RNA sequence: GCGUUGGAUUGUUCACCCACUAAUAGGGAACGUGAGCUGGGUUUAGACCGUCGUGAGACAGGUUAGUUUUACCCUACUGAUGAAUGUUACCGCAAUAGUAAUUGAACUUAGUACGAGAGGAACAGUUCAUUCGGAUAAUUGGUUUUUGCGGCUGUCUGAUCA
RNA sequence: GUGAACAGCCUCUAGUUGAUAGAAUAAUGUAGAUAAGGGAAGUCGGCAAAAUAGAUCCGUAACUUCGGGAUAAGGAUUGGC
């Protein structure tokens, strides 16, 4: 309706969203796919230097060091903590799939969740030796 | 194709007319005027009322 | 030259002249034709129409793609209160046209008629037929001469009716008067039925039954002087045009030297009166019927008045019609519902409905509760509750 | 071996599924596609008009063999309700959700051996072999993604498309336990899953395919009562020109 | 319809006209499609004719292999993104438009197609129902 | 008929009202209406917004776990249908609905 | 009676190609159409080139830049009132004038009729769409001075509040 | 005061409250805006409008009279306490 929301928010030009770069994170397969890409003569990076939490491509490595430091991508990190926003969580807030909805918080808790955090806990790591 | 006002297709829908679709008014013009009798007689009873 | 390009006319020719009509109500100009051995039959009744809802329909229909399969659509409710019967007209075939030679009417009459002849109800002294009754002395003895000419003369006979807007939440507390056809035979079963029906009330069920196919006529959302290019659908003129962008930019040629009666000018556009035919009644539903919004599958007590009722009317409680599209005409406005005109051929006009869900979320706004037991069920409690 | 045709479309497989203990028919239009079911099978199995999502494709949205059948998430709950009035206790009928919808394409199976898609998840790959009774494989016809769409068995043997390299045949008869021969249907369309379907005891195929294809199709799933499938050495020599 | 199109298709929402770049779903070899006609379009002065979910257009391929590149083929779009009526009760749109090509009959040309195909479109197209790994 | 909720609102979304949006990975968003639509484009957080209801069953207000709120779930297999089945549910609902 | 298009190069009509479609039929109305437009072209003054001329200058050879005025009048036409028929009020009749619907597919009939061969119909029964028309606002979309609610920047009321 | 600034916006001293007004919100206007999907298919021609913009840091081509080209292109970031 506005002017703003228009020109960033259409439907052609949308990011990824918060669901996926959680599952993204959520095994060491997808972690070292999305790091590890074939060069793309398309892509901006032409398929190198991509950061995973915010799904989006940097031109050179000197691009990254301004990126991970700064309150934007403090942003995304703070934003991918807790249980992720299925359709699950707006169906249980109505009495309705409890246990499907129970289930997936005591797997976040128990299973998924520190195994995520090791996940970013090597990317921080990985992205200091290169850089 | 045929036009609305062509002589093939008014031939054609005449014969309809003779057969189901007159037969399913005929039931519909029974049943109404069945319930239009019994509308005056449920106000034949409240002018009972007043009788007495 | 020779125009290069070829295109459809803009407008239809066939309502010309585009002007206000003569009166809210529409007068119907043509009646089904009178099948003489049939019952007697009124063939048409006016009502108020109200609003528009959502009905999802299993689709029984054979043949389609969407067989056996659910269909959402929209419905129009025109509130139908109960119309009662106090005149009776005869015409004589003339050859010059159908004449009217005999009114008479029936002995007393409800405040609302009298309401009509009146423009200044509150200084009147109120003696509109008191000079009437009077003449239903010791045997009546004029009234027996003036149904007896329309037993002898009189090829078609006519019943005035009018309504009871006082039941209706509208309020305007003057009824229209109509004139409505008999279809039975034997115009002496015509007038011997409705003399029978004097100061008498007929239902809606008593006209119309459900999946019947009928037409209403009505007058048309009046927009007041409206320009071409809404009115006609001309093309606009590309931009900054020196004098406007929103017309018609060649009106004629050098010869004739006249503004031809055809070339999309400006002036009124709506209120108009019009005729759409073949509309299909879903539902009739009945006032003294609590849940008539409660299907065969919803099994929910609930009321087809939405939550806060419709938008700018009030309260269905009443015998209602829904019947599927878009009457023409807006809310709380009268309309008339013909029947069919001829016997219908297409096997859209016989198959038999089943409503599976009408909603009834409030229309003054984004609807999200059907009842307001459900709006209470779901919020929770509140502070103003406890 | 019958030659049948859906309103003119010689795709079978998408608008029917055929088990051992039922058949699926969509509704569309007039009941002939219905009867040529009713031709063959008789009254012995039950035989469903049903759609799958208020479709019609309803052979490869589902999948199954005479133990289960298995809708996809977009099954409403009246369609759900349908097949179960209908189908006996024997079957049992489960709504899945996935990723994808399709489990026509995705899931190729005999009573006995499934086979599935590589990007399938193993949460609803627990519930196959849970819910069919069957052993489920990982593996891709020919590096061809669908293994519903280009491959047809039954328990009598298998039918893939000829884009199948010799060597792909050898190991993949190895899981599947049945003989494996490449070929054609409805004149040369790769698609041998959509365009028919089979059960042990009966194929039904479009009008199109011709009698050299009718040759192979009545070998390897041996249809008349005394075929060892042996006979396909006898039917070489409509192989060798077709 | 027209050949090979099976059945009737319903009224829905014009979401793409001439001169419309849509992405290229299948693993043919092209990026993206070129929308130049639509076939079974009306006739109107100054309208483009524009093509909906489930038609088959003509498309040239702009960024691909240069072997489907410079001559014009069919191709049947899959994905619509404008917001179109499905006939129980939601309006539902998908994330862009995808189109995939074919010969005149209505065959699929490649495999495989990625991301969901319409509804709409699988009941009318066969071939595309046979090739579909996701279906809405 | 299937009275889905709202992805955003947890509303119940009764046919012919609001947007659905489907993703490439072909999950299904259902939304109440525009309001809680736009919401969703400009990557708003329900877990912040005050008004949802995925708000409350957060963040201490109306209760989450009950034994009432458990009888709703699904259901996978299709029961067949005996009658008497129907005419206790029809008792059953009314009661859950009492209770909660 | 009813339709007859979307694009590419040119100021151009004309011309030809690409593509859809049932078809892309031909012409008139001051070679329709400027107080309807456009100024692209043509038609003044400035200026460069080529030819001609001793020279002023010529060329409608080529190329650049160039003031577009008025309707409130009568009439036509689309709309809107109204004196005069005793008054005023309601319900009607129909003279005349206008007129509107249009094409393409699909299931079934049938892979049947037909064939020295492959190939390959229609009428009856039925479902949808294309162009046009008339309406309507349930729903979805668009629009916001309800400035209805909330937020933000600079400033001003001593600060909070408003 | 904000800010690079005698910019723009708001205020203090000083000055003015003058420009025919009242009621309604039809068409067409003049002035100023927003618009779903597609993005020049419009047209003599992208005319007009939209987009970009201040600032710090990284980075910059063909060519060149070696002075330029250059803010070339392109890419990260900006509040509060």
């Amino acid at each position: 309706m506005g002017r703003y929301s228009v020109k960033r928010y259409k439907t052609k030009r949308r990011t990824r969203d918060l669901d996926l770069i959680y599952n993204d994170l959520s095994t060491k397969e997808s972690v070292q796919k999305l790091l590890n890409q074939p060069l793309d003569e398309t892509k901006p990076g032409l398929g190198q230097h991509y950061c995973i939490h915010c799904a989006k491509y940097m031109e050179t490595a000197i691009a990254l060091k301004t990126h991970l430091k700064g309150k934007v991508h403090k942003r995304r990190v703070k934003e991918l903590r807790g249980v992720p926003y299925t359709q699950e969580v707006s169906d249980a807030a109505a009495g309705y799939n409890l246990n499907k909805f129970l289930n997936r918080v005591q797997e976040i808790t128990q299973s998924v969740g520190p195994e995520k955090e090791s996940n970013e806990a090597l990317l921080k790591e990985h992205l200091d030796s290169t850089l | 194709a045929k036009s609305l006002r062509a002589s093939s297709h008014l031939n054609a829908k005449s014969v309809k007319r003779r057969g189901v679709f007159q037969k399913a008014v005929d039931a519909r013009e029974q049943r109404i005027s069945d319930k239009l009798k019994e509308d005056l007689l449920k106000q034949k009873l409240e002018d009972l009322k007043k009788k007495e | 030259s020779h125009r290069k390009y070829e295109a459809p006319r803009h407008g239809h020719l066939g309502f010309l002249p585009r002007k206000r009509a003569a009166s809210i109500r529409a007068r119907v100009k043509a009646f089904p034709k009178d099948d003489r051995s049939k019952p007697v039959a009124l063939t048409s009744f006016l009502g108020y129409k109200a609003g528009m809802t959502t009905i999802v329909r299993d689709l029984d229909r054979p043949g389609s793609k969407f067989h056996k399969r659910e269909v959402v659509e929209a419905v129009t409710v025109v509130d139908t209160p109960p119309v009662v019967v106090v005149g009776v007209v005869g015409y004589v075939e003339t050859p010059r046209g159908l004449r009217s030679l005999t009114t008479v009417w029936a002995e007393h009459l409800s405040d609302e008629v009298k309401r009509r002849f009146y423009k200044n109800w509150y200084k009147s002294k109120k003696k509109a037929f008191t000079k009437y009754s009077a003449k239903y002395a010791q045997d009546g003895a004029g009234i027996e001469r003036e149904l007896a000419r329309i037993k002898k003369y009189a090829s078609v006979v006519r019943v005035l009716v009018h309504t009871q807007i006082r039941k209706t939440p509208l309020a305007q507390k003057k009824a229209h008067l109509a004139e409505i056809q008999l279809n039975g035979g034997s115009i002496s079963e015509k007038v011997d039925w409705a003399r029978e029906h004097f100061e008498k009330t007929v239902a809606v069920d008593s006209v119309f039954e459900q999946n019947e196919m009928i037409d209403a006529i009505a007058v048309t959302k009046g927009h007041g002087f409206e320009g071409v290019t809404h009115r006609w659908g001309t093309k606009k003129l590309p931009r900054k045009t020196h004098r406007g962008l929103r017309k018609v930019a060649c009106i004629g040629a050098w010869h004739p030297a006249h503004v031809m009666w055809s070339v999309a000018r400006a002036g009124q556009r709506g209120y108009h009166s019009r005729t759409s035919i073949n509309h299909k009644i879903y539902r009739v539903g009945k006032g003294d019927d609590e849940a008539n919004g409660a299907t065969s599958f919803d099994r929910t007590k609930k009321t087809i008045t939405p939550m806060g009722g419709f938008v700018h009317y009030g309260e269905i409680k009443n015998d209602f019609i829904m019947v599927k599209g878009c009457i023409p005409g807006n809310r709380k406005r009268i309309v008339t519902l013909r029947k069919s005109l001829y016997t219908n051929t297409s096997r859209k006009a016989l198959e038999e409905v089943s409503l599976k869900w009408i909603d009834t979320a409030s229309k003054f706004g984004k609807g999200r509760f059907q009842t307001p037991a459900e709006k209470h069920a779901f919020m929770g409690t509140l502070k103003k509750d406890l | 071996a019958t030659r049948t045709q859906f309103e003119n479309s010689n795709e079978i497989g998408v608008f029917s599924k055929l088990t051992n203990t039922y058949c699926l028919v969509a509704v569309g239009g007039s009941e002939n596609f219905y009867s040529a079911f009713e031709a063959e099978l008789g009254d012995a199995i039950p035989i469903v008009h049903t759609t799958i999502a208020g479709t019609r494709i309803i052979g490869r949205m589902t999948a199954g063999n005479r133990r289960g059948l298995l809708v996809p998430t977009q099954t409403t709950d009246q369609e759900l309700q349908h097949l179960r009035n209908s189908l006996p206790d024997s079957v049992k009928i489960q709504r899945v959700e996935e990723r994808l919808s399709a489990l026509g394409n995705v899931i190729c199976c005999n009573d006995y051996v499934a086979l599935v898609h590589p990007d399938i998840d193993r949460e609803t790959e627990e519930l196959i072999s849970d819910v069919l009774g069957v052993e489920v494989f990982r593996q891709t016809i020919s590096g061809n993604i669908l293994v519903g769409s280009y491959c047809s068995l039954s328990n009598q043997g298998g039918l893939v498309h000829p884009q199948t390299s010799v060597q792909d045949q050898e190991e993949l008869s190895s899981l599947l336990q049945v003989p494996l021969v490449a070929g054609t249907v409805n004149r040369g369309s790769s698609v041998v899953g959509a365009g028919m379907v089979v059960n042990d005891y009966l194929a039904v195929t479009g009008l199109d395919t011709t009698a050299p294809e009718l040759s192979v199709i009545e070998s390897i799933f041996r249809l008349q009562d005394a075929q060892p499938e042996s006979i396909s050495g006898n039917l070489r020599d409509t192989l060798i020109e077709t | 319809s027209g050949n090979g199109a099976q059945g009737t298709k319903f009224r829905i929402s014009l979401g793409l006209p001439v001169g419309a770049i849509m992405n290229c779903a299948d693993n043919s070899g092209a990026r993206n499609l070129y929308i130049i006609a639509v076939k079974g379009s009306g006739s109107r002065l100054n309208r483009l004719p524009a093509a909906s979910l489930g038609d088959m257009v003509m498309a040239t391929v702009k960024k691909g292999k240069p072997e489907l590149r410079k001559k014009v083929m069919p191709a049947i779009v899959v994905r619509q993104a404008k917001s179109w009526r499905r006939r129980d009760g939601v309006f539902l749109y998908f994330e862009d438009n995808a189109g995939v090509i074919a010969n005149p009959k209505g065959e699929m040309k490649g495999s495989a197609i990625t991301g969901p195909v319409g509804k709409e479109c699988a009941d009318l197209w066969p071939r595309v129902a046979s090739n579909s790994g996701v279906v809405v | 008929m299937r009275i889905y909720q709202c992805h955003f609102c947890s509303s119940p979304c009764y046919p012919g009202h609001g947007i659905m949006f489907v993703r490439n990975d072909a999950k299904e968003f259902r939304f109440c209406r525009s309001k809680c639509h736009k919401a969703f484009k400009q990557r708003r957080n329900p877990r912040k917004l005050k008004w949802t209801k995925a708000f409350r069953k957060a963040a201490g207000k109306e209760l989450a776990v009950d034994s009432t709120l458990t009888f709703a779930q699904r259901r996978n297999v299709p029961v067949r249908y005996n009658r008497e089945l129907v005419a206790t549910t029809l008792k059953a609902m009314a009661r859950i609905e009492e209770i909660r």
